[PDB]
């Protein structure tokens, strides 16, 4: 099985991203961002559940099988209400099964997009037609076991929300934990989707990131594993208007999220900030609960953290570079430094930060890509040189640079 | 500005230099400034293309850099931005904030990070051992 397979890839990650917390076991995982909550229920109300599922499974123009009905929606609704993990998986193998393919369908001449804003339409039409090798963009939307898990997940939703009574809140509890289970659905639907991102990336998120958003939460850590393996190249956000991106060549199109500029917005979750904001905007007109709120705070400053923290994380960005300390000398390859091709740098003074960023300044100057650079790089005496056949002394330092 | 400050100014401004003569091109003071600890944006880049007037070769001299850095250096404060994106994450009104809480934010926001590079950087500042981070600690610690 495929998503069995992607399942597993995506099991891992969260269990990776539940190492210090270490809450996931067997069975049990935890989504990124959703929270687990379980209240009791009456065990009979389930197959109330249950049955009503199974009946709008077959009775729905869904290619599932005619008396399978009882079968899978018995399966989907305790996977769900029990944040059981063999069952989700089992589910998601069951849909599989009965040809609900969970990939993309231009397996390889695909651009496997992510839409997290409003208007995805007009977006992918540019992004489509911007493509000079006959590469189509695909959403979520396109891979028809995705939409038919979430139809099913749907009706849940809305059982819950049309048959419960929030005046008696002891039953809010049992709704509020509904809603609880059926959102780390789509959360895990949304990292299986994303498990089969290859090569360039496309995100749409206009007005900037949306903290605490599917993309945010499920979709970036599952793209950044994929980095790490080299199977993902550049992540693209579309955090600006459609028309800032019309007439420009695919490569151009979207910049990343840790570049000066990009925006930051939440759906205004604060205690007193609410109020703040309420009396400081229900001046004119006001706020509604979902209504995104622009932050001012510096993704790129972490970014840049990183710059002044770890040695020559400037070249892995600006220049696709893996400087490592090896065994003598630092070992350079193209990131993230598990294919072949290795060069080196040895420093007169390995450890000296001001040295570091020299030689980092310098390599920003005269190569714009590894296969630029010669094999063998020296920063010696205010000097430094280059190994490849013959060596030469390109620069010298005394207040500046003597090139020659 | 320290004349100290202008001193690495100019050894940073040696490199990058095309001709050798003292001309930079236009592009690449994006990326020096970058090295030199400040980040302009996308349009503020514009700005310093503008307001240091271009009008084709050459004119990115080393004073026009130097003024910019000076501009720059003063309407954007780095150790409050890294404090500012790290409160965002604190929901919990304490400096703390889980270490989980944090292992998300470094993958999400290290693009060239390694599985590996985040798993040690969440225990050196996991000092106390119980899963929970100063976040103003851990800057601290990356200050050094």
């Amino acid at each position: 099985s495929l998503v069995a397979a992607r399942a597993e890839k995506v099991a891992n990650l969260y269990r990776w991203l539940d190492t210090d917390n270490d809450v996931a076991t067997d069975k049990y995982v935890p989504v990124p961002g959703f929270e687990r909550v379980d209240v009791d229920v009456s065990d009979e109300v389930k197959q109330r559940m249950i049955q009503s599922m199974s009946g709008y499974i077959e009775h729905t123009d869904n290619q599932v099988p005619k008396d399978q009905a009882e079968a899978l929606a018995t399966l989907f609704v305790e996977s769900t209400l029990d944040y059981d993990w063999d069952k989700r998986v089992e589910f998601l193998t069951k849909l599989e099964s009965y040809g609900y393919s969970f990939e993309a369908p231009h397996a390889e001449k695909s651009i496997v997009s992510f839409w997290s804003g409003k208007n995805f339409k007009q977006y992918r039409d540019i992004l489509d037609n911007a493509q000079t090798d006959g590469k189509k963009v695909v959403y979520d939307i396109d891979v028809k076991g995705n939409a038919f898990a979430i139809d099913l997940n749907k009706h849940l939703m809305r059982w819950g929300g049309l048959f419960l009574d929030p005046d008696n809140a002891e039953q809010n509890q049992l709704k509020s934990s509904i809603d609880a289970a059926t959102f780390s659905n789509t959360g895990f639907w949304s990292s299986v989707y994303a498990t089969g991102a290859q090569n360039d990336v496309y995100v749409i998120a206009e007005g900037g990131v949306r903290l605490g958003n599917y993309f945010w939460n499920v979709e970036l850590p599952a793209l950044r594993q994929l980095q790490r393996e080299g199977l993902v190249g550049e992540i693209r956000l579309l955090d600006k208007p459609v028309s800032e991106y019309k007439d420009l060549p695919a490569d151009q199109i979207g910049r990343r999220l840790t570049d000066a500029g990009v925006a930051v917005k939440v759906r205004f979750d604060a205690l007193s900030h609410e109020r703040q904001a309420e009396l400081l905007a229900d001046n004119p007109d006001g706020y509604k609960a979902d209504t995104l709120v622009e932050l001012d705070v510096k993704l790129s400053a972490i970014d840049s953290m990183l710059r002044e923290s770890l040695p020559f994380y400037s070249l892995r960005t600006e220049r696709n570079l893996l400087v490592q300390e090896g065994e003598e000398g630092f070992e350079v390859r193209s990131w993230p430094g598990i294919d072949g091709k290795s060069k080196t740098i040895l420093l007169d003074n390995p450890e000296d930060a001001a040295q570091q960023k020299s030689i980092e300044r310098f390599i920003l100057a005269n190569f714009d890509n590894f296969e630029q650079m010669p094999d063998e790089l020296f920063l010696v005496d205010n000097k430094v040189l280059s190994h490849h056949d013959g060596r030469t002394r390109i620069i010298a330092q005394k207040e500046d640079g003597a090139w020659t | 500005l320290t004349e100290e400050q202008i001193a690495e100014f100019k050894e940073a401004f040696s490199l990058f230099d095309k001709d050798g003569d003292g001309t930079i091109t236009t592009k690449e003071l994006g990326t020096v400034m970058r090295s030199l600890g400040q980040n302009p944006t996308e349009a503020e880049l514009q700005d310093m293309i503008n307001e240091v007037d271009a009008d084709g070769n050459g004119t990115i001299d080393f004073p026009e850099f130097l003024t910019m850095m000076a501009r720059k250096m003063k309407d954007t404060d780095s150790e409050e931005e890294i404090r500012e994106a790290f409160r965002v994450f604190d929901k919990d009104g304490n400096g703390y904030i889980s270490a989980a809480e944090l292992r998300h934010v470094m993958t999400n926001l290290g693009e060239k990070l390694t599985d590996e590079e985040v798993d040690q950087m969440i225990r050196e500042a996991d000092i106390d051992g119980d899963g929970q981070v100063n976040y103003e600690e851990f800057v601290q610690m990356m200050t050094a």
